[PDB]
């Protein structure tokens, strides 16, 4: 548990440090949606059906 | 080795940033993000605060890797959580996640409370969107 | 209570604060660690105390002072080493022949509802969901736990 | 018999686990 | 057999032909910054399986 | 003679040793690829070797003639695997390296024994698994 919570911990660390980066949003929240659908989403596709 | 996970493929989506192929982002290629989603002279020239200088490929794809040295794959935060309550609802009070992590993983302060509370309003914490959210997977 | 006799090597002690910080529970007293639960550590460092020992090595604390006030193992540190190597423990031969007895039929087995009720009641009280989370998986179809793999599985895990 | 179906050796146990003249079925199985 | 023996032994002698000069070895650095071939031919492999 | 995979790779590294986009490499551009992706340790003269061995501009022609002449014989990884696991009869990598390296330098194509025993250095059991030996040289 205490592993767990400190990945946990770690993720969200490095998730508000790029949270604050005005840059990291505009790209990082349109592209797994539409950009990242056709040519990166697409291997979670391809690993999911597998 | 930098850029381990999840960026190897992060070198097409910095391609797909850049429109007239001159090795790197143009200074006034920014008007793509204002044609991906309003950009002013902050914007403009945000640039120099956030890139040393439009030099090169690589060096900006590290340069925005050390901001994700913390990055993990989604499906490992999902088991984490997973494992961390088998019921795997998300109903654990927001409260109580606080308290766990600053008595056991790390001596969160409220200046982290505050933020973190931010990140997701209490309903408790449901880890279906943030671990969504953290690698924007939706 | 306990004077300093024998001490192991550093990094024993070592590990043993990392698994006592790891059940610390207190974010910035960091210092003090439970007063009564830490015989429960003391379980899960290896050692097998028993209920009226794992009390008098603490002094007869009484129940606030088990649960409220804190304390420093490192004071007791001399104290857990010594019970460790008191050997006031049977062998699993002795443990064997101890639960043989608490039978009725020599089948090399033991019933499980009166094994439960044994080990809660006759011995050291037990919750008693303790008693079926320690037989889970060794409880069989017609309840005859095998003793013997059981208390050695037990006393080596 | 009944003490050899409670012994400690599971064979023997086996061999027990349940107890026709021998001539008859001699006969039979001929 | 013959063939793959001999296909064995061409392999060798390209590795003789390079050796190992660290201009290879930059290449071969380069190869993890570079695998979109490598990807494209893993979904391949991978539909083929399917 | 050339495999066009590798022919596209060799002109992706191209672009991306290209970083002053002069279409040449100079010594600023092997200074800034080595330190983008190799180690800042090695820090000598080797850029007078990289430029002494092809002096003056040099383009993708000189640099694909390079790796051709360097690479003689060049073969895709995957049809190296397949022609291992092949011949190995049962493909689990358990081949020993003493006798693939004596069927090697035996029955077709004789080879020098110091060079197969520096290459093959009989990694146990001597089970070399084609693996890793594949992996070593796509890969360094």
């Amino acid at each position: 548990r205490r592993d767990s919570l400190l990945v946990i911990q770690w993720n969200i660390r490095a998730f508000m440090g790029v949270k604050n980066w005005p840059w990291m949003k505009l790209y990082f929240k349109i592209k797994p949606l539409l950009k990242s659908a056709e040519r990166e989403k697409e291997m979670a596709s391809m690993k999911e059906e597998f | 080795m930098f850029e381990q996970t999840q960026i190897q493929e992060f070198k097409e989506a910095f391609t797909i940033m850049d429109q007239n192929r001159d090795g790197f982002i143009d200074k006034n290629d920014l008007r793509d993000t204002f044609a991906a989603l309003n950009v002013k002279n902050e914007e403009i020239d945000e640039m120099i605060k956030e890139a040393p200088g439009p030099i090169n490929f690589t060096v900006f794809l590290t340069m925005f890797g050390e901001k994700l040295k913390g990055a993990d794959p989604e499906e490992t935060i999902l088991n984490a959580f997973k494992v961390f309550d088998p019921e795997g609802k998300g109903v654990l009070k927001a409260d109580y996640v606080r308290e766990m992590l600053t008595t056991q993983a790390e001596r969160f302060s409220k200046e982290e409370v505050d933020q973190m509370f931010a990140a997701f309003p209490p309903d408790n914490l449901d880890y279906k969107n943030l671990v969504h959210i953290i690698t924007h997977g939706e | 209570a306990s004077k300093i006799k024998i001490e192991f090597t550093p990094e024993q002690i070592e590990e043993f604060k990392e698994a006592f910080m790891l059940f610390d529970r207190t974010p910035k007293c960091e210092m003090k660690i439970t007063y009564g639960q830490c015989g429960d550590v003391l379980r899960a460092l290896g050692q097998n105390p028993t209920q009226a020992e794992v009390l008098r090595v603490l002094g007869k604390p009484r129940q606030e002072e088990l649960n409220t006030k804190m304390m420093d193992f490192e004071t007791f540190l001399p104290m857990l080493q010594h019970i460790s190597k008191n050997k006031d423990t049977g062998t699993y031969e002795d443990f064997v022949e101890g639960l043989r007895v608490f039978d009725k039929e020599g089948n090399g087995t033991v019933m499980g509802a009166e094994l439960r009720h044994v080990l809660a009641t006759l011995g050291e009280r037990l919750t008693e969901d303790e008693v079926e989370k320690l037989m889970a998986g060794q409880e069989d179809s017609n309840g005859c736990i095998n003793y013997e793999a059981f208390v050695k599985h037990i006393m080596s895990s | 018999v009944g003490l050899y179906q409670k012994s400690s050796l599971k064979l023997l146990s086996t061999l027990f686990a349940n107890y026709q003249t021998v001539s008859a079925l001699h006969r039979e199985n001929l």
